[PDB]
């Protein structure tokens, strides 16, 4: 038999490892482990880009298998467009909440 | 705070800075050694009156330029600065191990100094072949100090290689595949794989040399059934990958510089350029015995090494042609960095083609251990690596410093250097064809004219180097702060400003999957 | 049989650039033969070809070192 | 394929403990016996000062410079022969 | 030997070296063409205000950039490997001569018939006779019969050396415990010079090779006189 | 033995600004000082030994 | 925590250009001089 | 505050102390080989052991105690350890190359045969076969230890790991005894050179691997490992399998084929 | 690239001093050793 005696992650994981384990249980990704899936990227359905500040760098892979990534600062305010493909992105700032 | 920041660093940018400083200092040592070489040869007869000292100078020149100038600047300096910025990573995978790779180099350099200062130095050539490097022809501490210098440099670069591979594989944005990383990041990844596989074989070989010298082993000593040629196989099994290690990060930088100053969003034929660097890395492991065509090699072996060596020209040509295809249709900015890159393309090509001449074992019988080989590698390696470094340095100095160079001064520096290196090395082809041996302190009288001109060339490059130091001084003295950089949409390393904050990408980039 | 001996001919056993084993084999063949013709009272003249071939190919210092080691009882080949 | 038992198919740990005590440690016990039975000191061979053996190009950095690190006087001669 | 302001190889003394000269001319023409094409294309990419900065398809041009270089390499490899296998083909020498490398002089052994050996040292500059060549002359030259296939066996009694004669297309490393074989055939009488070609320490620059190629009958009398 | 990991987690997550190499307390500071003294003293002795080995001694 | 921005992300001061000229002179000059002084050392012990 | 999963490490002195320990050990070996003194070498070994102790202590503090090893950080450590093992394989490859070069073309100085004239190789069926059984057995026990850990079984993890360490120690003592008993030495030409340097580096790796397993034993005693999170144990097991495989190549190449 | 005007402009005279001192830091020590080579040999 197993006499047990080995702790589990549920019992002993701490710090950022624990925060990642508990957010993954709720299907949430505060530490950006997963690639976000694109919307249609129109003015009416822009890609929603979370941030803990008022700006965030976006890289846009305009077409599948493009080797060139298009990089730009997305600012809080009106949706901005990728300078290569015109796809729409909108910042959604938020306090670093629990 | 100073000690915590500069001695206890876990920051990729500050460690990159330490590498560039180290490499620049090492570059001055290597340069002084080169000028002593060309002073000994600058007129017929003896200058030093001591050919053991000449041989120590030649040996030290090579070790300093390869291990303390080129590799630290390209992999340590540009690698640490640029690779995390180009993939959106907050640091290297092993930020603390990163600091030990740096701090192993000053003691590595001290061991090599010590070797030159103790006894009569290590006058072996950078190949350190036994039995000349053995305990009868080189009794005393000098060769052992050289071996230990290489051990410390080997550990530095192996841990550096583990760090880069891990960083580039593990720390990209989750949507970015390897086929969305910039060519410079590929060039560092492939370089790191060659280091990981090649340096341990060098470490085994020189450890066997150390035991032959100190523990009465006879790996390389015929009296015990050993063989000097075994040493040569182990050395060059490392040594050929080493020459691709020295150029690959330069190929990466040249792809970025030509793309940038051509006003293009991307290099021509990205996947072709990835293929070419991987093909060069792979072929670089199966060609080593072209360094050994005169040791008494069977004809079938010579035929194989001739053929495998030549096919390296195919992937390399794809890169040269793709660089030209990148220029094609460009809005060309004639920046100093672009001049270094265009010089690189031409001079690398001349040196590559003399390589193809040497690959032919039948011609190599007559050209081996002559100044033709010296001409070959000062074109591909000395000019190629130095031109890529100077291009990189000029291009990215405002990113690292936050300050601009005077472009006019930078173009003057390029012109002087271009003249100096060509005057120095081009005539060495004539010396080689006409049969002047390498590793000579003096030459028959017929070789005087080309040696005189080559030594005059070396002084022109000296003037370029002194001018480079002043130009860096002028930038730090004037403090013209950078405002705006073009093409940030395809050059992520500039997007955090100049210089970037201590911590970048604390919040990662957003990249989705369409 | 083969007089007007000029030098050691091509030997298909040793066709490459390293001729160390050619020298060694002919040295062993001479001294084995020479041993066998004392042990059987016979005549050393039969061994002559091997003597000529090893004298042609072998460095003097190698022949001389091997001769010293046979006399000392430290020669590592089987004669 | 000099190895024939059915794939044991319970707890992983239970199977590997079974292999540890049922195959691995028995093999070590057996090889330990075989080594015990071929263990006795064999006759040391006649000394010949072969020039390819007992190499000394430099004195060792310990003792008198002439003894190897794990020098065994019963079976390791010096360049001049066995020690009395 | 080399002459002042020489650009190319020493004139060929052997038929193998003549083969190498024609192979070098062929290879050098390809090197000059490729380097000048690359320089020209650079100048061409840089001398127009016309622009095309959108994505360019690479597939078609990469075929040309791969197949053409491949053909060029084959056009070098074919004659290269012909000369290589030509060099290696069975020669039947008339004579065997050994050279032993030393720090810093060559020894020669001619032991086909009699025990002839001698040491060959550089003439110091202070002792040269008028018109003699600094760093090239030796006290005792390597006398050899002309127009005959000779087997040279090369080894060393100390460190590595290398035994070279550029005008005969010869370079063979001198490795202790190893006996390397090369073949030598001079089309011409004369003096043919070479220099140690593997770094062997402080006097590497100062242990030259001088071959003296003469009719067999002079070679035979010289040999008998050197016993 | 007993699982005391929760105690160590509390000690090492204490919001006291100390780097991880000093965060265990006074013993860290002593082992740090001994390591750095041996390294810097040993390095000074290696430089002395270089100085010595760089010149002949009859 | 650490100083940020131009002239602060370096282990040497650029606060005064003449002090910087002295530091750069000693740094690069010490590198370039060293092999000359090692050759001198090797010539003198002989 | 970061919103990535990667570890920003506190500024550390251990890289500098490690680099300086490399200078003291190498200049120390130089002083030992040439100037008849062990002083620098003993300082070097001492600072090296202090550096490794404090560095790996801090990694345990960062992971077990502070929670910095997210899955992304753990995946990086996996790559690092595999790449490290690859570099060690290529190190050993150099020694196998030297052995095959020497043994396939035995020179006249050896008698033109392998083993050389005057060499009496060990019987591969005696202690070398025992050494083989011991390291193979230790690969089975460490696998038992790994499965016990993943199934949450503290006592059986500790028993299996103890058995693994004991076999490591047994191999080391068997090899030290073989070294003492061997009638050839490292000075016995290329046979002794290839034998002792190749098995000697392997022996060093066994001692390092055993030390690593002993660290894991003490970390298991103090409950550091979870049933799902224990990279240090996995790394030690990969390294231990590496040591086992290198032994099998030595045994087949040097002891068996080269006898 | 665009930049601000220099915070601490370096005049032509200041550049002549920077260049002169840079060149002398390379030339004088090496010059001194190379001038005294003959003295070193007699030791
Ligand atoms: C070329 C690299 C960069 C530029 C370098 C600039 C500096 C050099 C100038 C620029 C010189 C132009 C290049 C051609 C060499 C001229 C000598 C020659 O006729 O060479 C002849 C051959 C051998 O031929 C023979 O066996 C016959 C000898 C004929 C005897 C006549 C004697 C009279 C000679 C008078 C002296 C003149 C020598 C010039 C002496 C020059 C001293 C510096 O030599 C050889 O094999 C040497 C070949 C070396 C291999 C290097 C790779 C070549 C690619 C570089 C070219 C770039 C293309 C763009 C070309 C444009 C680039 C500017
Ligand atoms: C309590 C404090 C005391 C702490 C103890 C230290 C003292 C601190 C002072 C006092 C602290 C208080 C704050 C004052 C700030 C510094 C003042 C200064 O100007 O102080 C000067 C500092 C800094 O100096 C250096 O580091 C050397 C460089 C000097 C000028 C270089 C300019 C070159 C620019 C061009 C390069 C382009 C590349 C960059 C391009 C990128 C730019 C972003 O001096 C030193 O005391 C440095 C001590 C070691 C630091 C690590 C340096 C890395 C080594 C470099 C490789 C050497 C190769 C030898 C190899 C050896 C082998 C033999
Ligand atoms: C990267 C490698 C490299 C570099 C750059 C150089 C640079 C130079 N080298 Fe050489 N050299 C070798 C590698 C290199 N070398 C090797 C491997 C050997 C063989 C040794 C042996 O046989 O064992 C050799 C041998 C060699 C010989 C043959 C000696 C002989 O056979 O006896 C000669 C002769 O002229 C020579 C000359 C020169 C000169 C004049 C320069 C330079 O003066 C020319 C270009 C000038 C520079 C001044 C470089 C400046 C760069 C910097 C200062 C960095 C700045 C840093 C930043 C901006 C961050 N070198
Ligand atoms: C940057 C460093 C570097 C690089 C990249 C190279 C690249 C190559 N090198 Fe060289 N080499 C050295 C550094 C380098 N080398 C050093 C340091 C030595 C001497 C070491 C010593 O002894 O100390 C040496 C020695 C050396 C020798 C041994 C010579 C001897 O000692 O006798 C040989 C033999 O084949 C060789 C071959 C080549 C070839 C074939 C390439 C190929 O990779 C080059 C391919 C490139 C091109 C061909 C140009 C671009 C291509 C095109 C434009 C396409 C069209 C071209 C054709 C169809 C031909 N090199
Ligand atoms: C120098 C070399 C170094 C080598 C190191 C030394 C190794 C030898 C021993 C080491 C320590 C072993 C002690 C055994 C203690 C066990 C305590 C844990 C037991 C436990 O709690 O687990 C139970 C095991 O019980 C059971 O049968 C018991 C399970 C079996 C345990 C003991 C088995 C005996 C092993 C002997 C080894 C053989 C070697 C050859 C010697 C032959 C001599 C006879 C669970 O039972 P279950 O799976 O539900 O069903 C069992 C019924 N079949
Ligand atoms: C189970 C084995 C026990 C562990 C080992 C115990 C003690 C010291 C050994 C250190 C481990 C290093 C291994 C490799 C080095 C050399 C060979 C050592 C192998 C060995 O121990 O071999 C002994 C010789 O040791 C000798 O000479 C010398 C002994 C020590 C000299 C120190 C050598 C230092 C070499 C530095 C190597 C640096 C390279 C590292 C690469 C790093 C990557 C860059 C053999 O004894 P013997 O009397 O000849 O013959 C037996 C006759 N009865
Ligand atoms: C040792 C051996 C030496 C080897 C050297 C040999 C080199 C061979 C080179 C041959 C190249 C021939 C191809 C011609 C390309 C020229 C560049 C260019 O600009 O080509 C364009 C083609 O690009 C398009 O469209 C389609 C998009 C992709 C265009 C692809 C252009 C390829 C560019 C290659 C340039 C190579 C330069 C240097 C080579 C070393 C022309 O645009 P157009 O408006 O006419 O067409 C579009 C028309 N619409 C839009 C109205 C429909
Ligand atoms: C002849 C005498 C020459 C002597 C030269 C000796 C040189 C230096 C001696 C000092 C070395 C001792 C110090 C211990 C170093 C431990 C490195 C380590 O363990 O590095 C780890 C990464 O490498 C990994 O995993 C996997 C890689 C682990 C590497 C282990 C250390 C190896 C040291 C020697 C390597 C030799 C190279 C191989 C060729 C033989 C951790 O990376 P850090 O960035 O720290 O932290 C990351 C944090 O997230 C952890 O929480
Ligand atoms: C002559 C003197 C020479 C040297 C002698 C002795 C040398 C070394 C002693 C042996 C090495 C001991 C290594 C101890 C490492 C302990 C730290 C550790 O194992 O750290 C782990 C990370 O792994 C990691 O860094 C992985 C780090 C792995 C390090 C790899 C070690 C191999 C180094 C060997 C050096 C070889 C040199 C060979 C000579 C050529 C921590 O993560 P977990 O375990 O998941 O814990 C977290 C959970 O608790 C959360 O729930
Ligand atoms: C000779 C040296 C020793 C070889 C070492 C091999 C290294 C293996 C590392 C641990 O991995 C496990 O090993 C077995 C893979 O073959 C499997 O065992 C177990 O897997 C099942 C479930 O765990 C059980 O039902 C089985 O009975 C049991 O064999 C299991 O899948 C696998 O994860
Ligand atoms: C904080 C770390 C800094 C520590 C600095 C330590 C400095 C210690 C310096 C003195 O030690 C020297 O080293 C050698 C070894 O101790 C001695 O030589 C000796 O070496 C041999 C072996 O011990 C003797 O047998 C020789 O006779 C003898 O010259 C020498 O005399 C002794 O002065
Ligand atoms: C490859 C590197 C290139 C180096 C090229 C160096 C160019 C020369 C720089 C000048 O260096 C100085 O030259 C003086 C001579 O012009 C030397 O003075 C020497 O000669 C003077 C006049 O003969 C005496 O007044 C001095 O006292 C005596 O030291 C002086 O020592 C040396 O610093
Ligand atoms: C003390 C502890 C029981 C309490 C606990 O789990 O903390 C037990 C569990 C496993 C035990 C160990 C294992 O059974 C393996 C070893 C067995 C040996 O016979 C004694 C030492 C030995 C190393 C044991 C020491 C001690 O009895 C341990 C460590
Ligand atoms: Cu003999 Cu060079
Ligand atoms: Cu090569
Ligand atoms: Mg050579
Ligand atoms: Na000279
Ligand atoms: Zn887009």
């Amino acid at each position: 038999a197993s006499g047990g005696g080995v702790p589990t992650d549920e019992e002993q994981a701490t710090g950022l490892e624990r925060e990642v384990m508990l957010a993954a249980r709720k299907g949430q990704d505060p530490y950006n482990i997963l690639a976000p899936k694109a919307t249609s990227g129109t003015k009416e359905d822009p890609n929603l880009v979370p941030s803990i500040t008022n700006k965030r760098i976006v890289g846009c892979i305009c077409e599948e298998d493009n080797s060139t990534v298009i990089w730009f600062w997305l600012h809080k305010g009106e949706a901005q467009r990728c300078p290569s493909c015109g796809t729409h992105y909108k910042l959604v700032p938020h306090q670093l909440a629990h | 705070m100073f000690i915590n920041r500069w001695l206890f660093s876990t920051n990729h940018k500050d460690i990159g800075t330490l590498y560039l400083l180290f490499g620049a200092w090492a570059g001055m040592v290597g340069t002084a050694l080169s000028l002593l070489i060309r002073a000994e040869l600058g007129q017929p007869g003896t200058l030093l009156g001591d050919d053991q000292i000449y041989n120590v100078v030649v040996t030290a020149h090579a070790f300093v330029m390869i291990f303390f100038m080129v590799m630290p600047i390209m992999i340590g300096g540009f690698g640490n600065w640029l690779v995390p910025l180009m993939i959106g990573a907050p640091d290297m995978a092993f930020p603390r191990m990163n600091n030990m790779s740096f701090w192993l180099l000053p003691p590595s350099f001290l061991l090599l100094l010590a070797s030159s200062m103790v006894e009569a130095g290590a006058g072996t050539g950078w190949t350190v072949y036994p039995p000349l490097a053995g305990n009868l022809a080189h009794a005393g501490a000098s060769v052992d100090l050289t071996i230990f210098s290489l051990h410390l440099a080997g550990v530095s670069s192996i841990l550096g290689a583990i760090n880069f591979i891990t960083t580039i594989i593990n720390m990209k944005p989750p949507a970015m595949s390897q086929y969305q990383t910039p060519l410079f990041v590929w060039s560092v990844m492939i370089t790191a794989v060659l280091l990981l596989l090649s340096l341990p074989v060098l470490a085994a070989g020189i450890t066997m040399l150390l035991t032959d010298r100190n523990l009465n082993t006879t790996f390389f000593d015929p009296a015990g059934g050993g063989d000097p040629i075994l040493y040569q196989h182990l050395f060059w099994f490392f040594g050929h990958p080493e020459v691709y290690i020295l150029i690959l990060p330069g190929f990466g930088m040249i792809s970025h510089i030509v793309t940038y100053y051509s006003g293009k969003k991307e290099p021509f034929g990205y996947m072709g350029m990835v293929w070419a660097m991987m093909s060069i890395g792979f072929l670089g492991f199966i060609v080593w015995a072209h360094h050994m065509f005169t040791v008494g090699m069977d004809v079938d072996t010579r035929a194989y090494f001739t053929s495998a060596t030549m096919i390296i020209a195919i992937p390399t040509g794809v890169k040269v042609f793709s660089w030209l295809a990148t220029l094609h249709g460009g809005n060309i900015k004639w920046s100093p960095a672009m001049m270094w890159a265009l010089g690189f393309i031409f001079l690398f090509t001349v040196g590559g083609l003399t390589g193809i001449v040497l690959a032919n074992s039948s011609l190599d019988i007559v050209l081996h251990d002559t100044y033709y080989v010296v001409a070959h590698f000062h074109y591909v390696l000395s000019m190629g690596a130095v031109f890529a470094i100077m291009g990189g340095f000029v291009h990215w100095f405002p990113l690292f410093s936050g300050y601009t160079l005077n472009d006019t001064w930078a173009k003057i520096h390029f012109a002087i250097m271009f003249v100096g290196v060509n005057m120095t090395f081009f005539p060495q082809h004539f010396l080689g064809l006409s049969g002047m041996p390498r590793r000579y302190s003096d030459y028959p009288d017929a070789y005087t004219m080309w040696n005189t001109i080559s030594s005059m060339g070396s002084f022109i490059s000296l003037t370029a180097v002194m001018l480079m130091v002043f130009i860096i001084w002028e930038a730090f003295a004037s403090k013209r702060e950078v405002l705006t950089v073009d093409l940030t949409t395809t050059n992520l390393e500039w997007l955090n400003g100049c210089p970037p904050p201590y911590h970048t990408f604390e919040e990662p980039t957003y990249v989705n999957l369409k | 049989k083969i007089k007007n001996y000029q030098t050691a001919p091509f030997d298909s056993r040793f066709p490459n650039q390293n001729q160390t084993r050619n020298c060694w084999q002919n040295y062993l063949d001479f001294h084995r033969c020479e041993k066998a013709m004392t042990a059987k009272g016979g005549d050393v003249s039969v061994c002559e070809w091997y003597r000529r071939v090893y004298k042609s190919l072998c460095p003097i210092s190698w022949v001389s070192t091997w001769d010293d080691r046979r006399a000392e009882g430290t020669f590592p080949g089987k004669i | 394929a000099s190895a024939a038992k059915g794939d044991h198919g319970g707890t992983g740990a239970r199977t590997w403990r079974f292999l540890t005590f049922g195959l691995a440690l028995p093999s070590v016990a057996l090889c330990t016996l075989n080594s015990w039975l071929h263990s006795g000191h064999r006759e040391r061979p006649a000394f010949i000062p072969y020039h390819h053996l007992r190499i000394r190009t430099k004195p060792f950095s310990w003792g008198d410079g002439n003894h190897t690190f794990f020098h065994n006087p019963r079976v390791n001669p010096l360049p001049t022969g066995y020690e009395k | 030997m080399a002459y002042p302001m020489q650009l190319g190889f020493q004139d060929a003394t052997s038929p193998i070296m003549e083969e190498l000269l024609h192979f070098h001319d062929h290879t050098l023409m390809i090197v000059f063409l490729i380097s000048s094409l690359v320089l020209y294309i650079i100048s061409l990419m840089l001398t127009t205000k016309l622009t095309h900065t959108s994505t360019m398809d690479a597939q078609e041009v990469e075929t040309i950039w791969t197949i053409l270089p491949a053909i060029i390499l084959i056009l070098i490899a074919l004659p290269s490997l012909r000369i290589l296998y030509m060099m290696d083909e069975i020669n039947n020498p008339s004579l065997t001569v050994k050279t032993m490398g030393h720090q810093w002089y060559w020894s020669y052994e001619y032991t086909d018939y009699e025990d002839l050996s001698f040491d060959s040292y550089m003439i110091p500059t202070s002792e040269l006779k008028p018109g003699e060549l600094r760093l090239l002359e030796v006290d005792n030259r390597v006398v050899l019969p002309m127009e005959m296939t000779i087997r040279m066996l090369v080894s060393s009694e100390d460190v590595l050396h290398s035994w070279a004669v550029p005008s005969l297309g010869l370079k063979t490393d001198a490795i202790p415990g190893r006996l390397n074989q090369t073949t030598l055939m001079s089309s011409r009488p004369g003096l043919y010079y070479g220099q140690c070609s593997e770094i062997c320490g402080s006097n590497h620059s100062f242990m030259p090779i001088v071959l003296e190629l003469v009719p067999l009958k002079y070679f035979e009398k010289w040999s008998a006189s050197m016993l | 033995f007993e699982n005391r990991v929760a105690e160590k987690q509390k000690l090492f997550q204490e919001d006291n600004g100390l780097p991880v190499h000093l965060k265990g307390g006074a013993t860290d500071n002593i082992l740090y000082r001994v390591t750095m003294t041996l390294c810097l003293g040993g390095t000074l002795y290696s430089l002395y030994c270089l100085g010595w080995a760089s010149f002949p001694h009859k | 925590h650490y100083e940020e921005g131009p002239g602060k992300n370096i282990p040497f001061s650029v606060e005064n250009k003449w002090r910087l000229l002295a530091m750069m002179t000693l740094f690069f000059g010490s590198g370039f001089a060293a092999p000359f002084f090692i050759v001198r050392h090797q010539l003198l012990k002989k | 505050h970061q919103t990535h999963a990667y570890h920003m490490v506190n500024p550390s002195p251990w890289p500098l102390t490690g680099a300086l320990s490399a200078l003291l050990m190498t200049s120390g070996l130089t002083m030992w080989f040439h100037f008849n003194s062990m002083t620098l070498l003993m300082i070097g070994l001492t600072t090296n052991m202090l550096t490794m102790y404090q560095w790996w202590r801090d990694v345990i503090r960062e992971s077990t105690f502070q929670g910095h090893h997210t899955p992304a950080v753990q995946k990086g450590l996996r790559y690092g350890m595999i790449l490290f093992i690859i570099s060690e394989v290529l190190f050993f490859t150099g020694f196998f190359w030297a052995f095959y070069h020497s043994s396939l073309a035995p020179t006249p100085e050896l008698g033109g045969c392998w083993p050389p004239t005057g060499i009496h190789p060990l019987n591969p069926l005696e202690v070398p076969l025992l050494n083989t059984s011991v390291l193979l057995a230790s690969g089975v026990s460490i696998t038992w230890a790994h499965h016990s850990l993943m199934e949450g079984d503290r006592k059986h993890m500790l028993q299996a790991l103890f058995i693994t360490i004991t076999l490591g120690v047994y191999f080391t003592l068997l090899q030290a005894s073989e070294y003492y008993e061997a009638p050839f030495t490292i000075s016995d030409g290329v046979y002794g050179s290839t034998f002792f340097v190749a098995t000697g580096f392997h022996g060093l790796h066994v001692i390092i691997g055993s030390t690593f397993l002993i660290v894991c034993f003490f970390r298991q005693l103090k409950f550091h490992f979870t049933s799902n999170h224990h990279f240090g144990f996995e790394a030690a097991a990969w390294y231990w399998h590496f040591v086992d495989v290198v032994w099998l190549f030595l045994y087949v190449s040097i002891y068996w084929w080269g006898s | 690239i665009t930049a601000k005007p220099a915070k601490t402009p370096t005049s032509p005279k200041e550049q002549a001093i920077g260049l002169s001192v840079t060149f002398l830091s390379f030339l004088l020590p090496a010059g001194w050793v190379l001038y005294h080579l003959d003295n070193y040999k007699k030791s």
